[PDB]
RNA sequence: GUGAUUUCGAUUAACGAGAUUCCCACUGUCCCUAUCUA
């Protein structure tokens, strides 16, 4: 059905702080490609001592649109954390 | 359909087919045979660096279908001489 | 390869026949390109003509602007998902099947092409070249 | 016409840049394309182009050049050497690197 | 080194991994030739001189080989040596 | 020439093996066998298949990081041809393998 | 030094050939008549290199750089980057990049001191550029035009730019390359121009059917004559007046 | 003799192994065939 007028690359990533921010996570995973990582930023830097944030999380988060279902379900998880961390 | 020349649509006579027509011959040269048999033993691949002038191919490499033919050295073990006639 | 195309160009396996609709990925306005012809089509009797990477077609709109519809015209296909074969070795595809509008000279109608252009049409066609952000 | 001049400007107006600091950018001419000599087409002491050497050799579409013969190596005869790149499941250039 | 060219110096024969199938390996003279011919394996064939002076540039040619595929033809092999495959797995349950 | 490796399984790619899928965003897929294409259309994971490298690496079974295992990458700067050069690369290469 | 040549009767010589002030790169298809039609004009005086771009000719369009370093896209092979390597001197750097705007002879629009790039490529790319080329990158859409290379062919005495430029952006791409800018045709016409001729500070080479009108406004923007300088618009505007 | 009912000879909801033109979805009907089981 064509192609965006907007878009030039067909290449959309965001922020992981964006998604975490973002009051709907679906349409957002559907249209991204990828979730960019700043180490620089104190918010991630909180988010690095967590238990879902290593691992494999890093691998999945890399790339949107090769993911399974589960690999979706554990990503909506980890935002959950993060969330719930900020008379 | 079908191509007219090959018919008819038989069985070979034999499991070797027969050489019907050999070089024509050259007295000044030397000895040569004319012909060589073989047994045939797959196919496989290769990488040819090509070099053939005017072509979209040429200083490039292809990817070519190869058979191999396994040809231990035959033995010598008879002659027969031919006169021609009318017939 | 018809006019405008440079030099020789090989077989590539058919993916879109006549009827079929892809993609539009120039920034001309149109939204998809049905095939009503394929240039330089050999004819066999009770066959669809069909065209592969690299080739000129006739097209509708289908879908997208009003002044660019109704009317046929020339298009060239970039993309297939039908896989096909590179001589240097690879059996390779792409995700959808997209052609661009263009002029009978082979000039591109519209500014630039969105998504990877197959490198055959690329380099078969220089204004698809020229127009090409990415080429494979 | 006063409706044409207006047409005119868009082609005709040229923009110079308006300087931007001290930054120096001059043009930069080689120094042996300061002292070529001008190709002269018909001339008998001229240089042999690539066109003449594929004429005297095949001719076009038989000719094959040998696009080693330019290279720039610490060794001229190295300039005929196959450059292996496959040995046991491996990429040569990959290994090959400096120190 | 029957299938080492200038360009792949692994020291391997013609014989894909596992032998040809439905056919030994290869420990004789052999005839690469490029396409394919009428027959199959095992077959008996007779290798005949041109009858005529070819007239093709394709005649003329030199062939410069870069790398004969010697992957297993019993399934979709992927290693061209036993060395190489054991390389890629490692030290196997039985190897200890 | 050059050897690829799987996405899917890291197992090599040779001349004319496998398929290759380019995606929209331009990035190329190469895969060794219809087995780990199939598996990658049908959206599986290769770092959960316990038969792949990915797996393997990721769970332990095998090193990582290692001397042996820096020594090859992809050269992005070329050097120039160098005979000498070549045939120090061709011993070291037998040397690495071996000690890995 | 304005010249005019066809590549297989090809008009467009940015396609198939690039040229910088330090080096040239030809397509290697056919015969030698493109390879010759450069050397003449060139000499030895510079290297000439027959080279390919993961098999193909379109190398002045996939290969990016300037008279200091050259770039090459992911599809470079080793064996072409090695080839690239020999040929040229070790003072032209040799970069290949991982940048998913493959075509780099359209996505960067460069000379000796200055880039313009696609304004949609990455940090890392537009890092390359700078490092190896030299250069100030600059995301600059020109006239809202993707493909800066390909609508402008640019060097460090001018640059010709497609003729739908509006008079602001055409100023304001002048301050940012401090080259004199023109907006114009060439090969009778076409708008795509960078990729339609290659041009260094001391030569220029356009397609057979460049027009005498064109060849000259090509020739005073790119000061390739010593005696005119940029003010021959007032000696060419009969001509052009006449002609538009 | 007409065949529900209503409204203005026309009109009418519900229903139909009744008739006709298209749409989405789907596809070996087809381009163009190929293979497996009994
Ligand atoms: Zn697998």
């Amino acid at each position: 059905q064509g192609y965006e007028e907007g878009d030039n690359l067909l290449y959309h990533e965001t922020s992981i702080l964006d998604f975490v921010r973002t009051e709907d996570p679906i349409s957002m995973l559907g249209e991204m490609n990828k979730f960019t990582i700043d180490e620089n930023d104190h918010e991630w830097k909180i988010l690095k001592k967590l238990k879902q944030t290593t691992d494999e999380f890093r691998s999945c988060i890399e790339d949107l649109k090769v993911l399974g279902k589960k690999d979706f379900k554990m990503i909506l998880r980890w935002r959950k954390i993060a969330r719930e961390i900020l008379t | 359909h079908g191509h007219l020349g090959f018919l008819p649509r038989k069985r070979a006579a034999s499991i070797r087919a027969r050489v019907k027509a050999f070089p024509k011959d050259d007295r000044s040269k030397p000895v040569a045979l004319t012909s060589f048999l073989g047994y045939k033993a797959g196919m496989t691949t290769i990488v040819r660096d090509l070099d053939r002038p005017g072509s979209k191919f040429h200083k490039r490499e292809v990817v070519e279908a190869v058979t191999v033919v396994d040809t231990p050295p035959v033995v010598v073990v008879g002659v027969v001489g031919y006169v021609e006639t009318p017939r | 390869s018809g006019n405008g195309a440079q030099g020789t160009k090989f077989r590539i396996s058919l993916g879109l026949p006549v009827g079929a609709i892809m993609n539009c990925a120039d920034n001309s306005g149109a939204r998809n390109l049905y095939i009503i012809a394929v240039k330089g089509s050999g004819s066999r009797l009770n066959r669809l003509p069909a065209a592969s990477l690299g080739d000129m077609v006739m097209a509708t709109v289908k879908k997208g602007k009003p002044e660019l519809r109704k009317k046929v015209m020339p298009a060239i296909v970039v993309r297939q998902a039908k896989s096909w074969r590179r001589r240097d070795g690879v059996f390779l595809y792409f995700e959808d099947n997209a052609g661009v509008i263009a002029n009978p000279k082979g000039e591109m109608k519209g500014s630039a092409i969105t998504g990877p252009v197959g490198k055959e049409c690329a380099d078969l066609w220089p204004r698809v070249a020229s127009n090409s952000g990415v080429v494979v | 016409s006063q409706s044409r001049i207006n047409n005119v400007l868009n082609k005709i107006h040229v923009a110079q840049p308006q300087a931007r600091d001290d930054v120096k950018r001059t043009p930069f001419i080689p120094e042996s394309v300061k002292n070529l000599k001008k190709y002269d087409p018909e001339d008998p002491n001229r240089r042999k182009l690539a066109r003449d050497i594929e004429a005297e050799n095949g001719g076009a579409g038989v000719f094959n050049v040998n696009l080693k013969d330019k290279y720039l190596l610490e060794d001229d005869e190295w300039k005929n050497d196959i450059m292996p790149e496959i040995l046991d499941g491996k990429n040569v250039y990959d290994f090959l690197d400096p120190e | 080194a029957n299938g080492a060219t200038s360009f792949d110096r692994t020291k391997k024969t013609i014989t894909p991994m596992g032998g040809f199938v439905h056919y030994g390996e290869i420990k004789n003279d052999f005839i690469m030739v490029k396409g394919c011919i009428p027959g199959n394996r095992k077959r008996i064939v007779t290798l005949r001189k041109s009858l005529y002076t070819n007239t093709s540039r394709k005649a003329l040619e030199e062939v410069s080989l870069k790398w004969i595929d010697t992957a297993s033809k019993f399934g979709k092999g992927r290693f061209q040596t036993p060395a190489e495959k054991h390389a890629f797995m490692g030290t196997l349950k039985k190897d200890l | 020439m050059r050897i690829y490796q799987c996405h899917f399984c890291s197992s090599p790619c040779y001349p004319g093996h496998g398929i290759m899928f380019v995606r929209n965003d331009a990035k190329e897929f190469r895969f060794c066998r219809s087995k780990c294409h199939k598996a990658f259309k049908q959206r599986r994971n290769p770092r959960k298949l316990k038969w792949t490298k990915a797996f393997r690496k990721a769970a332990g079974k095998e090193l990582a990081v290692d001397s042996t295992l820096t020594f090859a990458q992809r050269r992005n700067v070329p050097v120039r041809y160098n005979r000498e050069l070549v045939a120090t690369t061709l011993k070291a290469m037998a040397r690495i393998e071996e000690i890995r | 030094m304005a010249t005019r040549t066809q590549f297989e009767n090809s008009n467009e010589i940015g396609v198939f050939s690039k040229l910088t002030n330090t080096y040239c790169l030809v397509a290697v298809g056919g015969s030698e008549n493109f390879y010759s039609a450069f050397e003449a004009e060139l000499g030895d005086a510079i290297p000439i290199v027959h080279t390919t771009i993961a098999g193909t000719r379109i190398i002045g369009r996939m290969t990016a750089g300037n008279r200091r370093g050259l770039l090459v896209p992911t599809q470079t092979t080793d064996q072409e980057l090695q080839h690239l390597r020999n040929s040229l001197p070790d003072s032209v750097k040799i970069q290949r990049v991982e940048e998913r705007l493959s075509a780099l002879g359209n996505v960067i629009c460069c000379n000796d001191y200055v880039a313009l790039v696609h304004p949609d490529i990455d940090r890392e790319t537009e890092e390359l550029i700078s490092d190896v080329l030299g250069v100030e990158v600059f995301r600059q859409t020109i006239s809202g035009n993707i493909l800066v290379g390909s609508y402008c062919s640019l060097s460090n005495q001018g640059g010709l730019v497609h003729p739908q430029t509006s008079v602001q952006d055409q100023e304001e791409l002048s301050s940012l390359l401090q080259v004199p800018l023109v907006a114009g045709t060439v090969n009778r016409g076409s708008s795509v121009v960078g990729a339609g001729m290659v041009v260094n500070d001391y030569l220029a080479v356009t397609g057979l059917d460049t027009t005498a009108p064109e060849l000259s406004v090509i020739e005073s923007i790119f000061r390739l004559q010593d005696a005119q300088p940029e003010s021959i618009s007032g000696n060419l505007r009969d001509t052009l007046i006449e002609t538009y």
